[PDB]
RNA sequence: UUUCUAGCGAAACCACAGCCAAGGGAACGGGCUUGGCAAAAAUAGCGGGGAAAGAAGACCCUGUUGAGCUUGACUCUAGUUU
RNA sequence: GCCGUUGCGACAAGGUCGUAACGAGUAGGAAGGUCGUGGCGGUUGCGUUGAAGGCUGAGCGUAGGCUCGGCUGGAGCUUCCGUCAGUGCAGAUCGUAAUGGUAGUAGCAAAUAUUCAAGUUCGAUCCUUGAAGACUGAAGUGGAGAAGGGUUCCACGUGAACAGUAGUUGGAUGUGGGUCAGUCGAUCCUAAGGUACUGGCGAACGCCUUGUAUCAUCGGUGGCG
RNA sequence: CAACGUGAAUGCGAGGUCCAAGUGGGCCAUUUUUGGUAAGCAGAACUGGCGCUGUGGGAUGAACCAAACGUGGAGUUAAGGU
RNA sequence: ACGUUUCCGACCCGUCUUGAAACACGGAUUGCGGAGUGCUUGUCUACUGCGAGUCAAAGGGUGUUAAAACCUUGCGGCGAA
RNA sequence: CUCAACCUGAACUCAGUCGUGAUUACCCGCUGAACUUAAGCAUAUCAUUUAGCGGAGGAAAAGAAACUAAAAAGGAUUCCCUUAGUAACGGCGAGUGAAACGGGAAGAGCCCAGCGCCGAAUCGAUCAGUCUUUGGCUGCUUCGAAAUGUGGCGUAUAGGUGUAAGUUUCCAGCAGUGUCGUAUGUCCGAAGUCCUUACGAUUGAGGCCAUAAACCAGAGAGGGUGCGAGCCCCGUUCUGGAUAGCGGCACUGUUGGUUCGCUUGCUCCUUGGAGUCGGGUUGCUUGAAAGUGCAGCCUAAAGUGGGUGAUAAACUUCAUCUAAGGCUAAAUAUCGACUCGAUUGCGAUAGCGAACAAGUACCGUGAGGGAAAGUUGCAAAGGACUUUGAAGAGAGAGUUCAAGAGAACGUGAAAUCGCUGGAGUGGAACCGGAGACAGUUGAU
RNA sequence: UAGCUUCAGCGAUGGAUCGGUUGCAUCGAGUAUCGAUGAAGAACGCAGCUUGCUGCGUUACUUACCACGAAUUGCAGAGAGUGGUGAAAUUUCGAACGCAUAGCACCAACUGGGCCUCCAGUUGGUACGUCUGGUUCAGGGUUGUU
């Protein structure tokens, strides 16, 4: 996108100079209309060029590392296997049977949004499709002119391995996407860069993951060469357990509490407790006294 | 006014550049129109390759490159005459002429004839009148088979292969080849003052 | 989804469309529902709606009242029906419009050409529900 | 003419506003300090003050800012002679 | 006593708490901002039983600002997470639009001058009629034209605007009408001069000469027909 | 290599690297001091200030005396005063 | 609390300036608009992936929620003297 | 001196053709600045660029080596990545600045002059036949072009003669048969206006046998309809169907024309562009540096000759092409024109100057300059009628969800201004701190 | 009291803001089509009532043909009207063509004026450069013949 570049600069404006009690910007030229002598050109003037017109060669499209992406993609599988992920980014899963939800491939024998609405009305994941409809609304903003009428909830995902023409049978249900496993695409596992997004998978999607990701073994990788699933700098990730474990706990010294300080100054000269207690001396003066 | 250390600037761009500016936001579109063309030659000169016409094998020129081999516009006359093809043959069989080159080396010239010669085993040729085959003509269970090659044209393969171990040999441990280099350098380097030298004996 | 790329889904283009419309066009947008009567006696949906038909309004204040269609103003996009009206100030009266698509034929004003329009309809109908 | 009346009806200018003495302060205050004082709303004049208004001083200087003109300034050039 | 900064410390926490000292600030540098604005990918919700926008009481926050209440309004708006930016105005003799004091004020004073009765009108210094009194004073405030204007010409209506008062009147405004040529002009001739042809020049659009430069530039009586 | 062991006071944690802003008109005062008849003039030395800074006092004041600043309270004072 | 009345304090903001309340300049009033940006090239710093490697270009293959995503490099850039 | 040729040059309202002038985004040839940077300024830079002139197309231009190079070599042109901010240029200052190799997109080759052979075997008008007639095919038609040479073979890979082997058609139209595309027209399409409720108006809320359920969904894009709609309508999906037309293909038939060739071996013969190249000097230009490209003047060739091999010159090793003649698609550029699809862009001071009777009103003699201006309501239902006034206008009334939506009509801010009530009011007014009053608000 | 200032309420002047949007900006795709057969542009004119805008050209907000199939609409009014578009038509200036450039003049036919040497009307034609051919020519330029 860009401003025209002869935009507020179609006009044959010269300044006044000083002397004329104006300020010194460029005016319109000519008489007979009010255009005439109205300021011109300055992004502070009315119908002269913004401050800095907004180039059509900006940086649009960005490189991204192969490595990086396919890391990116990894994780995203990872998260889509982690029942509490999904509740978090939103989706309806207190029924679902398991996670990840592997289905049989009969699945990928459907033809109908009929068969493939009581598919997932028996499968309990038409919670999710019903928050779905709850959920179309109108955009707030401009974003309504511009061909973005409605913003709504993004449902379940379904994962096919080989393509019996079975996106028929699903593109019409809101919020559900249908990708096929050879090229699985992060803005649909992660939307809005988000963890946890509700899969489907097929079983020969499910075969295949093996196949195409590979394992934590070097370049266990047949359909992406040299890729391996990477490895964590962290064994054990839940901070509790090694906290207490016995070695810890044996290593560990007992907890303590702040130390406490007096605080607050007293006047043993104006007072006797106190003058006694830091000088018993003191009692035995004053009795000879 | 450049402060501290810094790498002097060097950008040009002291001439009216927006004026002549180009952008690639056209990139996937030309990739698809590319794709489409080759689509509609294939369509158009089904069953023949896509690619075209076969190109021969060459060498890179420079002794930077010349450990490397890639495809070349054709195949020289001598190349053909010794495969034993015509260039009209040749012309009408979909093969690449290089009126331009020529062989100097028995190795060169003989890659590209097998070269040829596997691509005339490879190839299958349809009757000119579908009812009558004649000579050289392909057989119909063969025409039955044809069907259309994409890419390139018998493709050349850049794999690199290892020598196999062998046993160091006491002839070669004995070479001095540091001082086999500098001999060479140092011959080449004195060959015209030798010569002169040897003029003036000679004229004395 | 469309899934043609000669098919526009912007707005602005279809408000265009649909509001510069020509005459014709305006017909075939100006179409009104039969009833469910109508639609199983003459195995059509919709058709575009026509002078000296029969209907009844089916939603607005007027709902419920049944009678003729007097002209189609392809102009304004409405039709007016018999009875339907109103009076002006003065006392005049006059015919509200009302949008084809909130109406439902009762009866159609059929000749030659809306017969064999009905029967094409008709006949692609049965075709494409015994495809379904 | 001004003046008063009926009708009609602008503009300049305007940080906020408009009583003074001395003091000190950007060395000449309407505002600050100490004193003199201090009572609505107005009409007609007036030219002391508002360092009054008009104009990013046409004087002077600075700028590695110009332009008209001159020549024994530097570098060129139409033309002309050979 | 409270707020915060700094240092240190306790606690299974991008957090809470304890503790001692500390707290000036132009130019400038950093940090925090559940301060504010507009998009995008997501997420959380509200809405014709009333959204945005607008006016304004009960509160909250050191502040940037925010929440709720009441009234108006009639269709959108919003939580939080990332990320992006045409993201915050008191000034720039800033741009643009509108509005004040001045102020019912300066002023509407050159060209001698109007008065009486009547008419019409809702309404008359100003329109019309009559009577009177003055002026231009024939190198006119008279009667006609050239350039220019273009309907301003004439008739009948006129309510608003305009005629720097007024207006029943008007070069205004609405509706109609109006310019008649053998003899008046243009048309025709050439003047100063312009511009073509050739010719030459010119990278070219095209320029130069109107001249023996260029140049094979024709037309007149008669017979015959 | 063998032995010897922290050798004046007081105070206090120390050292290293990188990136970069603004500034590059200063002015005032005690003392010293050059030009000048002098100057609220021009030019220097040490230190402290104003600039960047409010607060009590000197009626008033950029620099003087006291004293430097979160927001409040009680008590006591500095210079100055009754 | 932008109401009234009392006691104390209280000079008009922005700007250049050693010094502004200044007899220095801009500012009659209000609304809306209004100014460190884009890109190329460096450098440092923070974060992320891999690591003597890393990134891969044009391109090709595929992809119809097809300008995306996914796959793909005897060779190229930087680094390893 | 008569007549007849040729050569040269004319006139024709002679028969039939062709050119002119527009367009600007891209393309080709010329002409050609200065601002600016160098912290001044003249070479330099801006820039071989604004401006000016000419000439085409759907692409243009270029293009089949007088090339790159120095390997064990590549092999027309165009374009991309890389080479590379490198070699190089530069008051060696500011600055400027390529190419080959390498990886790719696309790939297609050819024709003359000359030499030699046939030697007019060639061609235009006109006439007459004939056909599928905005053009073609046949001639004892008649004229003319052409020996100052049209056509055939033939061009550096050469070529030709003879000879031995093998091998031998190709174009254009018409009709049919299918096979496939069409930014080409026209026609055709699944499912609720169901019950209750809300509303001015629903598309809003709830319910519709069933474990899985109102129903359709290969259609839940978009728009319209009284804001909200897959199911009310147009539409959307059917890698949509039917139909008519345009095209491209493949095969059959048929009409016209055309084919003594083509390749490899042997034999003998043969083989090429001049005021051009090159050189001197001058000016411009380039990264091109003792001259990269271009041009003026002088000089002016040769025939294993000529050019080139990036430092000038002789004498030497070679390597590589063949200048001074010509044609040629694709990959590439470009929204100027016509037709389409989109968007992290603007939302009426923004976005094109122009959302609207916008290049309009208006201004200038002229070149030229150039605005402001979006919104009643679902529906005009646009306020009948009564009443005062000459009228504007007002008081009633009516329409409407609503008119305080009443025509300059959605909302309706601030500045500014008028009224009613309260309170203050001695040459400013505002303001911070602290009370009081009035007032506001809370109290299981 | 009035005036002035201020507070609360009400009302003016003004047109900000908010809410979309047949507009604009940018990106991408497909195609190649101006003119003497008169272009681009300009002028004038054309409707029952219609100034402007849009459309059109004397057949003038359009004729014919083909598809669809009942309207247009402000008031009238009477195979409609829309779309496609292959037939017909397409005013004057304008490269602009008889010469000039806002005017006047030549050629041929035919028609009317009674006849026509004179008038009037209609039709067709008369531009520059250039190519091919045709006709009529000029020159001791070269040559042949009497």
């Amino acid at each position: 996108h860009a401003v025209n570049t002869k935009a507020g600069k179609q006009h044959s404006a010269e300044s006044w100079g000083t002397g004329r009690a104006v300020a010194r910007i460029p005016r319109v030229r000519g008489g007979g209309t009010h255009r005439s002598g109205q300021g011109a050109f300055g992004n502070m003037c009315r119908g002269g060029h913004m401050f800095a017109p907004l180039k059509v060669f900006r940086r649009w499209h960005r490189n991204v590392n192969i490595a990086q992406k396919r890391y990116a993609v990894s994780s995203a599988i990872a998260a889509s296997g982690i029942p509490a992920l999904l509740q978090a980014r939103g989706h309806v899963i207190d029924q679902v049977a398991e996670v990840p939800l592997v289905v049989s491939d009969k699945v990928e024998s459907f033809r109908k949004t009929k068969e493939a609405v009581v598919f997932l009305r028996r499968s309990h994941l038409w919670a999710d499709i019903e928050k779905v409809y709850n959920s179309k609304r109108n955009r707030a903003g401009k974003g309504k002119l511009r061909n973005r009428q409605h913003k709504q909830k993004l449902g379940p995902v379904v994962i096919y391995g080989q393509d019996a023409e079975c996106a028929r049978a699903f593109r019409n249900i809101p919020g559900v996407d249908v990708m096929n496993v050879e090229r699985l695409n992060l803005l649909k596992l992660a939307p809005g860069g988000h963890l946890g997004r509700l899969i489907i998978w097929t079983e020969s999607a499910f075969k295949k993951l093996d196949t195409i990701y590979g394992t934590t073994v070097a370049n266990s990788s047949q359909l992406k060469k040299g890729w391996s699933v990477p490895l964590p700098i962290m064994a054990n990730s839940d901070f509790s357990r090694i906290i207490r474990s016995e070695e810890v706990v044996k290593a560990i010294r007992a907890p303590k509490k702040n130390p406490v300080l007096p605080k607050v100054h007293r006047n043993p000269l104006k007072k006797r407790t106190l003058l006694y207690k830091l000088n018993p001396y003191a009692s035995i003066l004053r009795k000879a006294s | 006014a450049p402060r501290g250390n810094q790498m002097l600037g060097n950008a040009h761009f002291r001439k009216h550049w927006h004026k002549r500016i180009k952008t690639w936001f056209d990139q996937p579109a030309r990739k698809l129109r590319r794709r489409q063309n080759r689509q509609a030659k294939a369509v158009e000169i089904a069953p023949r390759p896509v690619a075209g016409l076969l190109r021969s094998v060459v060498r890179c020129p420079q002794k930077r490159y010349n450990t490397k081999t890639r495809l070349g516009r054709g195949f020289s006359l001598q190349e053909l005459k010794a495969a034993g093809i015509s260039q009209a043959q040749a012309r009408t069989i979909g093969i690449a002429v290089d009126v331009r080159r020529t062989n100097k080396t028995a190795e060169g010239l003989k890659a590209n004839a097998d070269r040829l010669k596997e691509y005339k085993a490879k190839l299958i040729l349809f009757p000119k009148k579908a009812s009558a085959p004649k000579k050289g003509d392909s057989s119909a269970e063969e025409l039955k088979v044809a069907a259309q090659l994409r890419g390139d044209v018998l493709p050349l393969s850049h794999t690199i292969t290892f020598d196999e171990p062998r046993q160091v040999t006491d002839a070669e441990r004995k070479v001095e080849i540091f001082r086999l280099l500098r001999k060479e350098r140092a011959d080449k380097k004195y060959r015209g003052k030798r010569e002169k030298r040897a003029r003036e004996a000679a004229e004395e | 989804m469309k899934v043609n790329p000669f098919v526009s889904s912007d707005s602005g283009k279809s408000r265009k469309a649909h509001f510069n419309a020509p005459s014709h066009e305006r017909r075939r947008i100006m179409s009104a529902p039969l009833t469910k009567e109508l639609r199983t006696k003459h195995g059509i949906r919709a058709i575009p709606i026509r002078t000296d038909d029969e209907v009844v309004v089916m939603r607005g204040r007027h709902k419920g009242n049944t009678g003729r269609v007097l002209r189609c103003y392809r102009k304004k996009f409405v039709i007016h029906i018999d009875k339907i009206t109103r009076e002006k100030a003065n006392g005049s009266t006059v015919h509200i419009g009302i949008h084809p698509s909130k109406v439902a034929i009762t009866k159609l004003k059929l000749d030659k050409d809306r017969r064999a329009l009905v029967e094409r309809k008709a006949a692609g109908r049965s075709r494409v529900t015994g495809i379904l």
